RNA sequence: AAUAGAUCCGUAACUUCGGGAAAAGGAUUGGCUCUGAGGACAUUAAUGUUAACUCAGAACUGAAACGGACAAGGGGA
RNA sequence: CCGCCCGUCGCUCCUACCGAUUGAAAGAUAUGAUGAAUUGUUUGGACAAGAAAAAUUUUUUCUGGAAAAACCGUAAAUCCUAUCUUUUAAAGGAAGGAGAAGUCGUAACAAGGUUUCCGUAGGUGAACCUGCGGAAGGAUCAU
RNA sequence: AACCUGGUUGAUCUUGCCAGUAGUCAUAUGCUUGUCUCAAAGAUUAAGCCAUGCAAGUGAAAGUAUAUAUAUAUAUAUGUAGAAACUGCGAACGGCUCAUUAAAACAGUUAUAGUCUACUUGACAUUUAUAAGGAUAACUACGGAAAAGCUGUAGCUAAUACUUGCAUUAUCCUUUUGGAUAAGUAUUUGUUAGAAGGAAUUAUAACAAAGAAGUAACACGUAAAGUGUGUAUCAAUCGAGUUUCUGACCUAUCAGCUUUUGAUGUUAGGGUAUUGGCCUAACAUGGCUAUGACGGGUAACGGGGAAUUAGAGUUCGAUUCCGGAGAGGGAGCCUGAGAAAUAGCUACCACAUCUAAGGAAGGCAGCAGGCGCGUAAAUUACCCAAUUCUAAAGAAGAGAGGUAGUGACAAGAAAUAACAAUGCAAGGUUUGUAUUGGAAUGGUGGGAAUUUAAAACCUUCCCAGAGUAACAAUUGGAGGGCAAGUCUGGUGCCAGCAGCCGCGGUAAUUCCAGCUCCAAUAGCGUAUAUUAAAAUUGUUGCAGUUAAAACGCUCGUAGUUGAAUUUCAAAGAAUCAUUCUUUUUAAAAUCCGAUUUUGUUACUUUGAGUAAAUUAGAGUGUUCAAAGCAAACAGUUAAAGCAUUGUGUUUGAAUACUAUAGCAUGGAAUAACAAAAUUGAACAAGCU
């Protein structure tokens, strides 16, 4: 399924022998929707098991400015850099932008610092309203079709600013 | 599958099949060395060409070249061991001068004829075929046997040959004579 | 399918195994183990074609069944077991010990070894790794992993590994005066003192080795084995003492007898 | 009687090189929910107000049907 | 030189070419149509096991789950169309080669009886003839 | 052995080809064939079709035994075995074939810092317990179907089949010792610190989240405690997948290809074991090409290699080994560490088997064998004894492999006599030669030793066993080339021969025969192909006024080729009369008068890696040789060596080649490129 059957560098076509070998493989994609957690197991080469996630609803998400990861439930996937039918059909891929329940992070901030390691950082203002609404923006960072879970990190700073402009001189 | 046993030719056909002078000298050689067929002297020329090519290649090299002081000495010692060269030889140029009679001198039939035993070269050939001769502790019935300088000292009749001390003579004639003597007596 | 090949054609066998063309169509493929197939010899060959104790593979198996042959003081019963460059094989029945070595020609020869030397094997370190807990471990040419090496032991060094305890006793460096032995080169089996080394950025590193008779020969860094310091070898070399003689004087001193 | 609109593809002999040619011959077409592209206008490199229907693509949907009626070449030697 | 020799036309045989016949056949690609089998996902949903009660039976739930179906995908195979490749039939046409003492002429080799030859164009039974411009490989190395 | 000869003419010298000549591990075929050794063999065409039989199985301490049998002290405790079956491992190796395949495969050379890896080897582990659970084979009995490696229902039972599940260690303080603190292997995400590599986002470590799989509810016994089986991670090993650079035959009557349908690249993702347009989405318009792209052809698997070779070259390589591919043609898939497997499955196409007609079953390009195709290729043999593989690993299997059979494929050795006397011929009492007449010896028959898994063969020994040694050698020729008859009959331009020139019409040196002779010889012809010949493909190394061949002419791009010039030189030791070796002599940085580097490449020199077989080549009397890689030495049975009484000793299996490309390396010559002025420097001082 890989490496042949296509034009050369010059543009000529190559006569084919050596029919498809198993190690070329190429399994079908895992269009991971969000929903009740369900993951199948695929036996890759050498009996190495891979976890093909079909639906997830939660995952470990990190506060990178504070560098602390908390498990939380994802709400809705709102952007992905690739084809934008994936956001419409609500699939989870490696670096799509999703919405995350902010309550675990706010509660952790309260129990650690108080007031509504590398402490006393002064955070940023633009994330405060996003927290106060209750839902925050995050970027996936794992590969759900490979590791079987959808982990990610809260986006802030100019990256958040970039995605905010890209989502909503705007429509 | 295919056996790994090497094998190769030993003679090269002459080309120009009907050269009068070459044919005449070949007949000279085979008649006077008592050998059987035109293949034999062709094998001898094939061998001699092998040593000649080796010597020519060696002489192309310069002196004090390790290839030379290895291959040339190996060839020289091999030649003096087979007896084609005397002690007066020291160089490869003398190797280059080897000739067909000088190579045919070392045939077993030639050597036994020279040493005696057989009063003809064809008699020597037939005796060798009838396995009456020994090169010392071992009996060979191959007339094309090439002797070395350490072998001619001990060429003699095979111990199992009638001329070597075995069964004396025709058992049929001896039995007839003894039966006639017994009947008469 | 296209799995691992499990046969070895006789003509395809390594040259130093030194098998005859007509002696069957196959050669004993060494079982995977502590040494590479090319850089070792199966003990079937070791005690059939070298020690001549057994003249058939079945007699090799009969020998091996009795736990009488030990490779590094531990019993081995695999017919096609790789014995490798230098190690002590002890036969208990005849009570003899062989340390395997190369010769100047480049074949594998057992060397008779006394008891005190038979517990004292050399191991050239190939890799220095560190695992959890900042514990360092050495991977040797013997396919052996030794944890807790001295920090001063370097990547190309050679340690004296005691056979019973499996512990290192002392290590030898690779300076320009260190006695070395070439293991796979054009000059395999030669012994010298390493005249110099030169580091090639991103390519093979070459070292030039000085012989006893001031003969310089170069080789790749990957196939040398430190066997002592400038003072003396830490093992007993075979009768040629690792001195490769030229094609001329070899014939000259073979002739005189 | 047979299609016949439009879009995409493909198009021979022959030839006065202009054509032949809509050659021949294929595929698609509804509805709905969306996505993308194509402009104009002012303020201190960035933010707002606002219009045209025109193309392209994707889901879903139905008794596989969609130039649904009307309109509308039969081709070839 | 009673030498040599050219071509047309007759006859025989062989080779090859053009050829109407929307010629034929066998393959190979490409598109389109149909499309078995099947990975994956989903829908199922024969049941097989659990959990409650009355002192043989009932509900509900939980997984595990066979047929069957749908959808992307891998995609054999068949058919249509187009193109290409190879082979091959053919009325007729027109060459070449070989054969024999055939017919007609005399083109060339001598100044070959009109010097020969080239390119081009026209004509003629054939070799060939003629015009224009060249060459000497000429029959002239030269008032 | 770096070679030529016949043929155009009345005769000559050329060009030029035809013919001759020799080889072929190169095929077929004709004639003939007494020995031994060695041994290719259905590739060519039909990767065409196949009857039949075999070709992968496996239990010697070590998973599971009331099928059953046996043995010890007395129904007891031990055992020994054990059909079947479950479980485990293997069947992905091997063997065959060469259809596909033209920068593909392959070869040399790299990378994997982009990955997977069973067996085996070394390290070594983390969040009821006097030992946990059901469920199944074999089997029992009732059955079905013509048939098959078909299987239905009910009842039990095991397991190393399947599944649950039981301490401790480390760290900080007074400072041996007492207190105090902490606890997930891979893998994934986020934030940081950071022994080696050439370069790390490396090893590793810290913090925050997840988190597999495990760490023995298992079986036999070693020092006068072990093993087997299983298991997390790392490492090794047996490998594999991708990957860098360079290298291929003919064709331009194939010049522009690729790009909707991925073509080239970017970004993000998916997928994979991993990288990658491998795939998806968006975007850009790229990518290759006369240095031959894209096509077409190949009677093309590539290489190691083979034939021919003076040196160049030319041709071949299906075929011992390596790599690739395939199992009638395609595609798809399960198990598994490893397969897109085919003596595994699923489907379609083409074939094709049994059938009770309902349905089943197939894949010899494995070994034999058959049909067909053909010019073209062997036994339906024996054995696991050797080599080696698989297993629960002495002990079983193996058409792998070995042995024999057929075998004028090739290759090596080598019979078909030798000898003495007269007679004859030659010669100054020497050679050759129709008679005698005794020796020698195989071929052959028989017995044996031996060999062999058994047998056969070889070798050796013993009986018989050669005079027309009937134990009889043939093939092709006799005009020239080209060795050998103008000998004899027949035919008479017929028959025929003849590679070419030619012969044949009454004297045929050439046809048909006899005799003789010649050549090769157990071999000799013929056909086709190929190499040399062929300096008739010409780089070495052709020819072009008239023999074939200078474009009608000039310009012109690619290509090919390109003036001179930059450091010259001087002085000293050693053979023979010379030749050969050493030192310094500008400038800039390094060392307190001294310590030391001074473009790039081609090219050239040295090395490293150089699989074997083959080749060259060292050694080695296989009786020689082809061979093979062995072997050699004292020893009517013991001296010597060494060991503090016994233990054989000495060895050899070398060396070279392994592109042209790649790695390192000395370099002065020859070649290029670089730097070099309508300017470009260096130094010193002050300033920032």
């Amino acid at each position: 399924r890989d490496g042949r059957h296509k034009l050369r560098l010059t543009g000529g076509k190559k006569k084919i022998h050596k029919k498809k070998r198993k190690y070329e493989l190429g399994r079908p994609p895992s269009n991971t929707k969000l929903g009740s957690r369900q993951v199948h197991v695929v036996r890759g080469r050498g009996r190495n098991y891979k976890y093909r996630a079909i639906k997830l609803d939660s995952g470990s998400f990190s506060w990178p400015t504070f560098g602390i990861s908390k498990n939380t439930r994802i709400i809705d996937v709102v952007y992905n850099a690739s084809n934008n039918e994936l956001v419409r059909t609500k699939t989870l891929v490696k670096n799509c932008i999703v919405v995350i329940d902010s309550h675990p992070f706010t509660t952790w901030y309260e129990n650690t610092f108080g007031t509504t390691i590398g402490k006393s950082k002064n955070i940023d203002p633009l994330l405060l309203e996003q927290f106060k609404q209750g839902r925050v923006l995050a970027c996936i960072s794992s590969r759900p079709g490979q590791c079987g879970k959808a982990d990610g990190y809260i986006i802030e700073g100019d990256e958040l600013l970039f995605y905010k402009r890209k989502m909503d001189k705007r429509n | 599958p295919k056996s790994y046993r090497n094998y190769s030719k030993t003679a090269r056909n002459p080309k120009r099949p009907f050269e009068k002078e070459r044919l005449d000298q070949e007949l000279k050689l085979i008649g006077e060395y008592g050998l059987k067929n035109k293949r034999e002297i062709w094998r001898v020329q094939y061998l001699l060409a092998k040593i000649r090519s080796a010597a020519r290649y060696l002489l192309t090299l310069d002196e004090k070249s390790s290839k030379r002081i290895f291959q040339g000495e190996a060839l020289l010692r091999r030649m003096v061991r087979q007896g084609l060269l005397g002690e007066n030889e020291e160089k490869l140029d003398y190797v280059l001068g080897l000739t067909l009679p000088k190579l045919l001198e070392r045939r077993l039939q030639t050597k036994v004829f020279k040493l005696g035993l057989a009063k003809s070269v064809h008699h020597a050939r037939v005796l060798i075929r009838q396995r009456h001769i020994r090169v010392g502790k071992q009996m060979v019935d191959i007339p094309s046997f090439l002797v070395r300088v350490d072998s001619e000292k001990h060429i003699d009749f095979a111990t199992t040959s009638p001329f070597g001390g075995a069964r004396p003579g025709r058992v049929k004639r001896k039995s007839l004579k003894k039966q006639k003597e017994k009947t008469e007596a | 399918g296209k799995g691992i090949k499990k046969h070895l054609k006789r003509v395809n066998a390594p040259s130093h195994w030194m098998l005859n063309k007509m002696g069957g169509q196959y050669a004993p493929k060494t079982s995977s183990g502590p040494h590479k197939l090319l850089e070792s010899i199966p003990l079937v060959i070791l005690l059939r074609n070298r020690l001549k104790y057994a003249l058939t593979f079945d007699e090799v198996k009969m020998i091996l069944i009795q736990k009488i042959v030990k490779v590094d003081n531990k019993v081995r019963t695999d017919c096609t077991f790789p014995v490798g460059l230098m190690d002590v094989i002890h036969i208990t029945k005849s009570n003899e010990y062989f340390r395997l070595l190369y010769d100047i020609k480049g074949r594998f020869v057992p060397h008779r070894i006394t008891n005190e030397e038979s517990k004292y094997k050399l191991c050239k370190v190939k890799k220095i790794l560190l695992r959890k807990g900042r514990l360092s471990i050495a991977v040797t040419h013997d396919g052996r992993s030794i944890p807790y090496i001295h920090p001063d032991v370097k990547v190309n060094d050679t340690v004296r590994l005691d056979l019973e305890t499996g512990k290192v006793l002392e290590h030898l460096k690779f300076q320009v005066g260190s006695l070395v032995m070439v293991t796979a080169g054009h000059s395999v089996g030669r012994v010298g003192v390493i005249s110099s080394i030169d580091k090639n950025m991103g390519t093979y590193d070459i070292i030039h080795v000085k012989d006893s008779r001031n003969k310089v020969f170069a080789t790749r860094l990957s196939n040398v084995f430190v066997i002592g310091d400038n003072t003396k070898p830490y093992i007993s070399l075979p009768r040629e003492k690792g001195i490769k003689l030229d094609i001329i004087e070899e014939r000259r001193n073979r002739l005189k007898a």
